[PDB]
């Protein structure tokens, strides 16, 4: 037999084992961190194998291995699809994973449920490649939820800390509002299509209508964090740093994204929901970018840029480049989770504090998180010849040359020059300058687990780009013929948000205070989004929840109609029945009364 | 300005018995009384589930109509089948705009 | 001088910004001594509880037992036909009922007679 | 050990009746207020102040510290709804009724400036891309047997 | 956090606590630390500058309006220090508190290991229960007949008396408790 | 279908001549025995119901909810016997006879031929019930609670005999068989409106419909836990059950009777949901929900097609079995710390962690995780309901989001958290409590291996 299924099963497969020795005696000794760890990396390098087949002959297969159940004319089958997507994205995410278990065994080394930590890590992989394998819509929605509560746990991982509890309610909350889309795409499948796989979605769906593709859209914007759905990214900050780094950086936060890649034959068919997509990814990395630039907490701040990213990838989605987008996705892993973990290192060494204005000069304290940060920061703002180079280049160029929607253009520049000052904050801030963290300096950086992570991450960072981009097929038609200001516009764009954020960060070592400009504190408080969205329908619901609802009709008026009413009546009528005085005089004058009616009413009639 | 002095002399008490407290936390030397090969890994986590898993796909799950389909292969005019050895005729004399 | 801060509801007013915490007579000192020494008694009275060596158990609360009552059994005893009350129940109780029926009464039976021209695309729709 | 004039009672109107309701919610009758007297059911308790557990002072020593309450004092009627894992009352930096405003203008804004742009696309000055075999007929959905239109495309 | 706190507020009080707001956010504002220095000292001269007021009903006005003032020029994302009631560490290790009345319901085997540590518990629990009378004596001695008026307790007065209410405060779990 | 009903009869003399120590190892023992012996009607032909005789038959309708009483009575023998522990030896003897007569009832019930046989069974049922809840229930507002059981149930049940009566005068017959292959349609009249009427309203009382559901947070909060057991578990679903097999004489009229009876069903469901985010009382939440959960059984049963029979049947079993499991846990808490309010104990998680594990996967089949059987059954009700009208995932989807919400808010509330400081009481999980746990999840799980032994008929 053909060794591509083997192998891509086993690799799925090896990741269930030490979740198998969970209750063994393995989790209960301090070796099972890096037994997990050393699992991961055996499963990325075996997954390294169909990368090499596909890549040869452009091998793809699905696997329909169990069959699961089957009602009337639907089958239901565990079924794998091994296309380009699944063979290049598993290692992508091992290899990111890896990474950060490593940078895990040191990060949360004090953490007194490690054990438990590292099984959580594993658990949202499996649920993650469950998500990415899926050649049906049931599986998927499987994986689907399963990262989503996985990211609830992990999220609320320190569940003593009530800001910790609320945000992860909030990340399934606005979740489940995707959800619903989620769930109106697999109705409409299944009773105009009759089928849940995507082979037969995509042969009897020639002309998609609008319904499937919004409830696709809907579900997309929730699990990527677009401007109706997007708070919930940035809170979910909330969990320890490595969680940060993997599941809301670089991996779970892709999968609608990805899932409107799954079905791209569909949306390629349809130019509402493609504009629809084109907007909705606009205006998220305009104003997430925009969010960014005034944020002092590091961690908030590379939230919002992974929004930025996610935005950039829905636009790429909306002008018929799935392709591209898929290729951000996976270019934009290695840098994030890079850029993530030196957050971490830089937090951790300076006592758990987070607000960039109480970190100074770095540059030189911190030199190898100095350096990784910002090779790091150059693969985000596109710097030729890098990873981010490839995707975001070639997605600006394809945006600039398409028949799209003109607001949507010009809010992917300024949001491409947005990315290029949040940076520079990042940098100007935490790394330049003079120290302004407390004098008991704890500064130590020397220790193995990080510098071979941070290592790893940055040689991808700085190769992968390349290599990836050299070694597939083309499935786009490239763009040869441009005038030169339109090719040098990412990189025109970038450089003014370099210089005027640079000029404008200069400005603060000056002697001279002002108050904040009105445009300011809208950047500030995140446009006032959460401050009202957060407040005025939760304030309402649960006011109706319980006065309406609960006590207008259950405990008053539901009462009131039928049983209560039913007592009332019974108990008058038993009152005017019983409530005799005893005396035959007017009993007997009823009897009177009585035998008068009947030989008249009754005895009359006949 | 500052505490009374009932208020510094409870404190002191206090401080007193919780700085004792703590000390008392402390382990002695033998406080937990406990009652009475290079390459395993890569043969009991990677050998042994692929030869479960390759004998699983190659007896039993391809003994069943369309359960592992792979899209068939790219042909180029040039190439040469396996099967019957056929030959693809090469494609129309180029232009050449060298 | 500088733009006033205006309060709302789900937005109040800060402490700094009430004028009643700077307009201070003899009166208001007496009410505060009153409130503070409400919380005192409340608080002796359940540390005395919380620090016995010899209470087992959960220390009971009446004043969440008050809550519980009052937000279950004591609402029907203390209700009273109304205009609001009718009105309100009205509209929130059978309002939503009848805009579901006509929504969905409506689509179906657009969708029926639809069926009926033979035009509404049910090819493939064999799984219901 | 409750007994039973320790519970909520009926609206109170006598003052002699507000006195034993505000004794018996450990309250100064100067401060307590009941609901008013409509049908709602609320009757004897008590309308405390509508702020959230999170304007509570957080350094003080409350007996229930994530909760913000202490043993025996009056729970606000809505106290399950201002836990402080849900909405917050707490005064913010820019007014309520102009976050209002600019949050709605900027979506507004960003929604007229979608719809111009699309009445107003972006193109390049190229012509329609050409495909040889009548725009790949057969290969669009095919029906071999009825004989398309010439699609035919000349240089230039 | 360790203190009773009082009826009200002095309005020397609030002015100590608006200057160290202000200074704060200041601070939030003014990253840098000569910026931050120098501004510091334009703010306490300006504090200064109505230092020996004598008309209260002025005073009071002035602390009004330096409160306006601070509200329409603060930070809206002031510094907070990380296990403050707003920092991003401030409630992270209650998970880890457990009280130290669970340690009785271990089992036998459980307390096997560990002898020492328990043996000194047993001495502890005898010392609170020899203890609890005259603490409740004491409270009841030094308290008004009215109830208490203020949330302060009393120390040990005589030879071997220990503060009253003293063992949920001396057997907190700790800040780091694992 | 005698095998398995002479045996559970049985077990009424063996607790009855048991010694006063041993009546809870040998009814826990035999009961279990039994339900290994039912497992065995899972095995259906196919094309027809296996009829074992004249009075009894079994269907895939049926063999599912029969499993499920069976395995549910051994389940409520363990989580009894804590808080019967003080009681005396004739009265502990009389509480299990109650549950074991009940089971006798509901095995019969779902195996009767005809209808007249399954109204007196299905009535029957409310005798046990009403005791157990009455006699041992803890509060004093059991009474009220037992009055309110009883006169909501009466009055849809009683129109309901008179309409059966009325139908084998006009039909000679009331066998199942017969009903169903000598069917004919039902017209257009008054007459046959109130026919139609009398035939569904009990089984709508049963579910409880919304509207008529204010019995269920009195009985279900007011009883013992083996009561609330057996209350969520398997009598909410004779009224789905009775249903599912009564309308097959309501056709065509159906079409348009159920119209009131689907928007009540759709607006309460929300409703009910949104109800248990402002609940005080942690029984009353579960109560609520369960409520919810049938509102969507009786939309799946009025749209009458195979795919909303199949999800209605998968619901109602996965139903069972996490409300049972809820309402263990809830008692558990209950008897650590003698009060019913949900904030009163908090962060139950640092003191009592394999417990917030089972509280968690509760949680989590209770807002249907995929690819539990729970989110089988509503996915399946949602597809059937789609096709009957796009615009129903407008509210099936609301639906969905504000059950997470509940569901995770008395997660958190329960279990996160620091723990309250005054209560010192909280001992260690019993080996009893988390082998009851298990002994709720482990099947659930199980099911989603071999989807289509709880998916009915239709399958
Ligand atoms: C070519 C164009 C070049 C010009 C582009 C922008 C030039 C610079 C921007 C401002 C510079 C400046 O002078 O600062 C003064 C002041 C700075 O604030 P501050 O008081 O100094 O801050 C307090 C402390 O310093 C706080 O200190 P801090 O520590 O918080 O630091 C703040 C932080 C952040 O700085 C800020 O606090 C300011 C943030 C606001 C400015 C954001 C700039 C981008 C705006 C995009 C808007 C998109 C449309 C939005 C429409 C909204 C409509 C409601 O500083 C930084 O780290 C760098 C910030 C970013 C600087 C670089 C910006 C580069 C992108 C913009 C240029 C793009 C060029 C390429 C274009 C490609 C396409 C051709 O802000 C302003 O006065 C300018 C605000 C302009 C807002 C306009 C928004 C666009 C739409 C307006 C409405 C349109 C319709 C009319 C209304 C509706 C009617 C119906
Ligand atoms: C997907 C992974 C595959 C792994 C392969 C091996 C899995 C074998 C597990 C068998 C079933 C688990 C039994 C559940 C009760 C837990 C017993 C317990 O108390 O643990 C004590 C034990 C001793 O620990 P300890 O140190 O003494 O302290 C424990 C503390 O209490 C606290 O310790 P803790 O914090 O670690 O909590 C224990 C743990 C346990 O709590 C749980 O919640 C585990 C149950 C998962 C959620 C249950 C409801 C959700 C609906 C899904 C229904 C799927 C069932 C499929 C059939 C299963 C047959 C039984 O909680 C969690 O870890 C978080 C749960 C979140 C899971 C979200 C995943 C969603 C669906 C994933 C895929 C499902 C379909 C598979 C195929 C898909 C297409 C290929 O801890 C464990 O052993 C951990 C349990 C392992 C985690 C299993 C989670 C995934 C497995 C789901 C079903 C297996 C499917 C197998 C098919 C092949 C694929
Ligand atoms: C709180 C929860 C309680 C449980 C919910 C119970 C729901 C019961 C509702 C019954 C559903 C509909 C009943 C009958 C169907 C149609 C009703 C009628 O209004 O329709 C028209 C009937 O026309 C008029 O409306 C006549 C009926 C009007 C008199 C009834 C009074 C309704 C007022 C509402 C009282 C509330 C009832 C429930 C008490 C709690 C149709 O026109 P027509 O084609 O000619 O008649 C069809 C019958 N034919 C064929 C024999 C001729
Ligand atoms: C489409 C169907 C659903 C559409 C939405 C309908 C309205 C939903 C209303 C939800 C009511 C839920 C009430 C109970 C929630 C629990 C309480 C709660 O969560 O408290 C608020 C809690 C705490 O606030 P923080 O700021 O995070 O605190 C940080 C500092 N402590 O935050 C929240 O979780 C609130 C979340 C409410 C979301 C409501 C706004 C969402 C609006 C979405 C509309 C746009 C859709 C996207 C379109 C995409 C393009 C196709
Ligand atoms: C383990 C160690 C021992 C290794 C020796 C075993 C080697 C291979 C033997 C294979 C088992 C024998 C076999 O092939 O019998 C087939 C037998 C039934 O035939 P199917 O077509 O697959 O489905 C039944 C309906 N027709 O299948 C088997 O039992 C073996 C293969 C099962 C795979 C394991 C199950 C994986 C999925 C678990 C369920 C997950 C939840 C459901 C998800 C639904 C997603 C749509
Ligand atoms: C816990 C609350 C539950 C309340 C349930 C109440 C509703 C039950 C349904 C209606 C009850 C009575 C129906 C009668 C039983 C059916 C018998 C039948 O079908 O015979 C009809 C007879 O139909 C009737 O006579 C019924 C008339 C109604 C009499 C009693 C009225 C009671 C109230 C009616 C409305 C309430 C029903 C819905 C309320 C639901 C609960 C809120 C036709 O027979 P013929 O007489 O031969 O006619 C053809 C030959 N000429």
């Amino acid at each position: 037999m053909n060794p591509f299924a083997s192998l891509t099963l086993t690799t799925l497969t090896i990741l269930t084992i030490p979740i198998m020795m969970s209750n063994s005696n393995i989790y209960k000794t301090n070796l099972y961190p890096n037994y997990v760890k050393t699992t991961v990396s055996y499963a990325f390098t075996l997954s390294l194998v169909p990368l090499l087949m596909f890549m040869h002959t452009g091998q793809e297969m699905i696997i329909s291995n169990w069959h699961w159940m089957t009602l009337q004319t639907v089958e239901l089958s565990l079924s794998f699809k091994m296309d380009y997507f699944s063979v290049m994205f598993i290692p992508v995410a091992l290899f990111v994973t890896w990474s950060i278990m490593e940078f895990s065994m040191w990060y949360m080394h004090s953490d007194p449920f490690i054990n438990r930590f590292f099984k959580y890590l594993l658990l949202f992989l499996i649920t993650m490649m469950i998500l990415v394998t899926a050649n049906n819509l049931f599986q998927l929605f499987i994986g689907w939820e399963g990262v989503g509560i996985m990211s609830f746990l992990l999220i609320g991982w320190w569940h003593g800390r009530t800001d910790a509890n609320t945000a992860a309610l909030q990340a399934i909350l606005y979740n489940r509002i995707g959800d619903i889309g989620f769930v109106l795409s697999m109705a409409w499948f299944l009773t105009h299509s009759n089928a849940w796989d995507l082979q037969q979605i995509f042969m009897l769906n020639n002309e998609c209508p609008n319904m499937p593709l919004i409830g696709l859209l809907l579900a997309a914007a929730g699990k990527s964090a677009q401007f109706g759905l997007h708070p919930w990214l940035p809170s979910a900050m909330e969990g320890p740093t490595p969680v940060s780094a993997l599941l809301h950086s670089s991996t779970m936060v892709v999968a609608g994204v990805f899932l409107l890649i799954r079905f791209y034959p569909l949306m390629e068919t349809n130019k509402l929901v493609q504009t629809m997509t084109l907007c909705l990814g606009a205006i998220t990395t305009l104003f997430t970018a925009l969010c960014a630039i005034t944020q002092n907490d590091i961690k908030k701040i590379v939230a919002f840029s992974t929004s930025s990213q996610l935005g950039l990838m829905m636009v790429t989605i909306g002008i018929n480049q799935p392709h591209l987008a898929f290729l951000h996705i996976c270019m934009h892993a290695f840098f994030k989770a890079m850029l993530f973990m030196c957050s971490g290192s830089i937090i951790h060494s300076l006592n758990d504090e987070q607000d960039i204005r109480k970190m100074g000069g770095l540059y030189k304290a911190m030199p190898f998180t100095t350096t990784a940060l910002i090779i790091g920061s150059l693969a985000l703002t596109g710097m030729p010849y890098l990873t981010g180079f490839y995707s975001k280049d070639l997605i600006i160029e394809a945006v600039n040359m398409s028949y799209t929607n003109a607001w949507a253009l010009l809010m992917t520049l300024i949001a491409t020059s947005l990315t290029a000052a949040y940076s520079t904050r990042i940098i100007f801030f935490a790394f330049l300058g003079k120290p302004r963290f407390p004098p008991l300096v704890l500064i130590n950086e020397n220790n193995p687990l990080l510098i071979n992570s941070i290592k790893r991450l940055l040689i991808g960072s700085i190769f992968a780009g390349f290599i990836i981009s050299n070694n597939i097929p083309p499935m786009t038609v490239p763009n040869t013929t441009m005038p030169l200001y339109m090719k040098m516009t990412a990189l025109i764009v970038t450089i003014m948000g370099f210089m005027l954020a640079l000029e404008l960060n200069n400005t603060t070592y000056y002697l001279k205070f002002k108050y904040p400009s009105q445009t300011y504190k809208f950047s500030n408080m995140l446009g006032y989004y959460p401050s009202i969205m957060h407040r005025l329908p939760t304030y309402h619901n649960l006011s109706m929840s319980q006065k309406s609802a609960s006590s207008l009709l259950d405990l008053i008026w539901l009462e009131t109609i039928l049983p209560k009413t039913t007592s009332f009546i019974q108990m008058k009528m038993s009152i005017m029945v019983s409530n005799q005085k005893g005396l035959i005089k007017l009993y007997f004058l009823s009897f009177l009364i009585t035998i008068m009616i009947s030989m008249t009413l009754f005895n009359y009639h006949e | 300005s500052g505490y009374t002095p009932d208020e510094k002399l409870r404190l002191q008490q206090l401080r007193e018995l919780r700085r004792r407290w703590l000390k008392d936390q402390e382990l002695s030397p033998r406080e937990p009384v406990l009652p009475p090969r290079h390459s395993i890994f890569a043969v009991t986590h990677v050998l042994i589930p692929v030869w479960i898993i390759h004998y699983y796909l190659k007896y039993h799950v391809t003994a069943k109509p369309y359960t592992v389909v792979e899209r068939k292969p790219r042909i180029f005019p040039g190439d040469t089948i396996l099967e019957t050895g056929e030959v693809i005729p090469l494609m129309k004399e180029f232009p050449d705009q060298h | 001088s500088f733009p006033k801060y205006k309060p709302s509801r789900l937005a109040t007013l800060p402490a700094t910004l009430d004028p009643a915490e700077y307009d201070i007579s003899p009166e208001t000192r007496k009410a505060q001594a009153e409130r503070l020494a409400i919380r005192s008694r409340l608080k002796r009275e359940y540390l005395l509880q919380y620090n016995d060596p010899n209470r087992l158990g959960v220390i009971e609360d009446p004043a969440l037992i008050r809550w519980t009552y009052a937000r279950s059994a004591n609402i029907y005893p203390n209700f009273r036909p109304t205009p609001k009350t009718s009105l309100l129940g009205a509209l929130f109780g059978i309002g939503p009922l009848f805009f579901w029926y006509y929504v969905f009464k409506t689509d179906r039976d657009k969708k029926e007679k639809l069926i009926q021209e033979g035009k509404l695309d049910q090819t493939f729709n064999i799984s219901y | 050990h409750v007994t039973k004039d320790m519970f909520p009672g009926p609206y109170p109107k006598t003052p002699e009746e507000r006195a034993a309701a505000a004794k018996k919610y450990n309250m100064r009758v100067e401060d307590y207020e009941p609901y008013p007297d409509d049908g709602m059911g609320y009757g004897d308790y008590p309308k405390l102040p509508d702020r959230s557990q999170q304007e509570r002072d957080p350094w003080y020593d409350w007996d229930h510290p994530d909760l913000r309450l202490n043993w025996g004092e009056p729970i606000h009627w809505d106290l399950d709804m201002y836990i402080r894992n849900r909405v917050d009352t707490s005064p913010t930096p820019v007014s309520w009724n102009t976050m209002c405003k600019h949050l709605f203008g900027f979506v507004a804004f960003m929604l007229f400036m979608f719809w111009v742009g699309e009445i107003y696309p972006s193109y390049q000055p190229v012509g329609p891309k050409q495909y040889p075999y009548n725009d790949l007929y057969l290969e669009r959905g095919g029906d071999p047997t009825k004989e398309p239109e010439p699609v035919v495309h000349y240089e230039i | 956090a360790f203190s009773a706190p009082a009826a009200y507020l002095t309005h020397q009080q609030k002015v100590l606590r608006l200057y160290k707001r202000a200074l704060r956010h200041l601070e939030s504002w003014c990253v840098h630390r000569d910026k931050y220095r120098y501004f510091a000292c334009l703010m306490r001269a300006r504090f200064d500058e109505h230092k020996n007021e004598k008309d209260m009903v002025k005073a009071t006005q002035l602390l009004r309006q330096a409160e306006e003032e601070f509200w329409y020029g603060q930070h809206p994302q002031p510094y907070i220090f990380p296990e403050s009631p707003g920092g991003t560490s401030y409630e992270r290790y209650e998970c880890y508190k457990v009280p130290e009345w669970c340690l009785d319901d271990w089992h036998p085997s459980e307390k096997a290991m560990y002898p020492d540590y328990f043996a000194k518990r047993e001495q502890w629990k005898r010392l609170r229960r020899e203890s609890w009378e005259r603490e409740v004596k004491q409270l009841q001695e030094e308290t008004p007949p009215g109830g208490p008026r203020t949330e302060a307790l009393p120390p040990a007065r005589k030879e071997g008396d220990l503060p009253p209410l003293w063992w949920h405060i001396v057997t907190r779990p700790r800040e780091r408790p694992m | 279908m005698l095998k398995i009903i002479i045996p559970t009869t049985m077990l009424l003399p063996m607790t009855w001549m048991s010694k006063h120590n041993m009546i809870w190892i040998n009814a826990t023992v035999h009961s279990l025995l039994i339900s290994l012996i039912s497992l065995s009607l899972l095995n259906q032909l196919g094309e027809n119901s296996l009829n074992f005789s004249l009075t009894f038959f079994s269907d895939s309708l049926s063999a599912p909810l029969l499993v499920l009483t069976t395995w549910l009575l051994p389940l409520m023998l363990m989580a009894s016997q804590s808080h019967l522990s003080k009681e005396t030896t004739t009265r502990k003897k009389l509480y299990i006879t109650m549950l074991i007569l009940l089971q006798l009832f509901l095995i019969m019930t779902f195996t009767a031929t005809e209808l007249i046989l399954f109204y007196i069974l299905f009535e029957a049922t409310l005798v046990p019930t009403l005791i157990i809840i009455t006699r041992w229930g803890n509060q004093t507002e059991r009474l009220n609670a037992g009055l309110y059981f009883l006169f909501y149930t009466l009055a849809g049940s009683l129109p309901l005999l008179v309409a059966l009566v009325y139908i084998q005068n006009t039909t000679g017959s009331l066998n199942f068989l017969i009903i169903h292959y000598w069917s004919h349609p039902l017209s257009n009249s008054w007459s046959n409106i109130f026919m139609w009427l009398a035939c569904i309203m009990a089984f709508m009382v049963k579910m409880p419909l919304y509207g008529l559901h204010l019995w269920l947070p009195k009985a279900h909060v007011e009883a013992p836990i083996a009561g609330s057991m057996v209350l969520a578990a398997v009598l909410l679903k004779l009224g789905g059950y009775g249903m599912m097999r009564i309308t097959t004489i309501l056709n065509p009229l159906t079409n348009y009777m159920a119209y009131p009876f689907l928007m009540l069903s759709m607006w309460g469901m929300i409703m009910t949901s949104s109800i248990c985010l402002r609940q005080t009382d942690l029984k009353s939440l579960i109560a609520y929900s369960s409520v919810s959960h049938m509102a969507l059984v009786i939309v799946a049963i009025m749209i009458q097609t195979p795919w909303s029979f199949m999800g209605a049947t998968a619901l109602m079993i996965a139903h069972g079995l996490t409300s049972s499991m809820l309402f263990c846990l809830a008692n558990t808490n209950y008897e650590r710390v003698h009060s019913r309010t949900m904030i009163l104990a908090r962060g139950l998680q640092t003191l009592l962690p394999l417990m917030a594990t089972w509280w968690l996967v509760a949680s989590l089949t209770n807002l249907a995780l995929p690819p539990s059987i729970n989110l089988i059954g509503e996915l399946f009700i949602i597809t059937a309901s789609f096709s009957w009208s796009n615009i129903t995932i407008i509210l099936m989807g609301m639906n969905m989001m504000i059950t997470a919400l509940y569901s995770l808010y008395m997660l958190i509330t329960t279990q996160r958290g620091k723990y309250t400081h005054h209560i010192n009481n909280i001992k260690p999980s019993f080996t009893r409590e988390n082998a009851l746990m298990a002994l709720h999840i482990l099947p659930l799980l199980l099911l989603t291996l071999n989807p289509k032994m709880i998916l009915g008929p239709l399958y």
